């Protein structure tokens, strides 16, 4: 327990803890995004083929 | 059976009107002159102008002329790729006669 | 090993502040697309307003 | 490897060097995203430019 500088080794496996959470919310939100884009790409080829033809 | 078939006609009708009247037919299709439209004449979109619309009893279906025929010739001048507003001015010229030849898609 | 452990802790304290530094600046470009969509969104809306039920000047109303 | 330290730290590096790729993927899809969000924009920018002047025409002959 005395070498490296100990304290760092368990703070930062702490951080990395927090940093994955966060890649799983921002995974989740991307996706999120996707499905409302795609949505909204979908809403306007409706008014992207018919308007007039 | 459901493959895909083409009856690609390309009939070529003789026509003309009284002042008191007109052929008949909605033209409609995309202006030019100075194009950055694509031009592929391909087995899809024949040309341009196509009939929109053609009155039934009036000239241009007495002429056997129906709705979506594609606008192949007016008189002479090629106008397959020929703007809207252009091949429109053509069929004018020719007053109360109009010779053209179009084609019909059966799907 | 003994130096070769402080190595690796240094340099994971510099990996892992990369790693800090680079979700901000992700969950801030997942933030620019979540605002520049719902515009295209508000924008598409007034177009298909208009659509259905046309509006195109000349006695409108 | 044997003692609680030792090990902590080979854990965190291979913990570590997960998030780094889950990060290479992460940028990898706004990337996607954003280039995909733009040329929504293209389709409604082109929407609009024929909702003002069309290019089809029409005429009663």
């Amino acid at each position: 327990m005395e070498k490296s500088l100990v304290d760092t080794v368990y703070a930062l496996k702490d951080e990395v803890q927090e940093l994955r959470q966060d890649n799983k919310k921002m995974k989740k939100s991307l996706e999120e995004e996707q499905r409302a884009r795609k949505d909204l790409e979908k809403l306007v080829r409706k008014v992207l083929k018919n308007m007039n033809d | 059976g459901s493959g895909s078939d083409y009856i690609i006609k390309e009939k070529t009708v003789l026509l003309q009107k009284k002042d008191s009247e007109g052929f008949g037919f909605v033209l409609r299709g995309a202006k030019a002159q100075t194009p950055i439209e694509e031009f592929t004449p391909t087995p899809a979109f024949p040309a341009l102008q196509y009939l929109e619309s053609v009155d039934e009893g009036g000239v241009a279906w007495r002429a056997g002329l129906r709705m979506g025929d594609f606008l192949i010739e007016v008189n002479g001048q090629n106008v397959v790729k020929v703007g809207h507003r252009q091949v429109v001015n053509m069929i004018r010229q020719g007053g109360n006669t109009l010779m053209v030849k179009v084609v019909m898609v059966t799907r």
